[PDB]
């Protein structure tokens, strides 16, 4: 039981970093979403001038 | 949908499991246990207690005092012979 508890020694100090940096790496990409809007716009513009 | 969180739910988990009950048993079992054979009371006398401590402990544990007790009846009943016949 000592060994089973001592497996949980430095979990909290590291998982408080895990939680934060994990949700940041999830959720810091709406910039890329709004970049995708401009990318598909320029994609359509290149396509239609290719048609012209 | 978000960062789910079971790394840290140990604080209210530690009641229901089986080593918890054994742990709360044996942390109570260990403190009042005497350390190294202390307080054994190796010396006692009540005008019949040295007979017990010399004869009726687990070290000697021999039935020869019953022999002496049988000899006591040989001291008793044979003398009762001297009182009866």
């Amino acid at each position: 039981r000592i060994d089973s508890v001592s497996q949980l020694q430095n979990v909290a100090e590291t998982t408080k970093v895990l939680f934060d940096v994990s949700k940041e790496t999830v959720e810091l990409e709406s910039e890329a979403f709004e970049l995708k809007q401009k990318v598909e716009l320029a994609h359509e513009a290149k396509a239609v001038l290719d048609s012209w | 949908v978000s960062t789910l969180i079971p790394p840290k739910v140990v604080s209210s988990k530690n009641i229901g499991s089986a080593p918890n009950a054994k742990r709360i048993a044996n942390v109570v079992h260990f403190y009042k246990s005497l350390p190294q054979g202390p307080a054994p009371a190796i010396k006692a006398n009540t005008r019949l207690a040295r007979y017990k401590a010399k004869y009726f402990d687990g070290d000697n544990a021999s039935g020869k005092p019953l022999w002496h007790f049988a000899l006591g009846i040989i001291a008793f009943g044979y003398s009762m012979e001297y009182y009866f016949h």
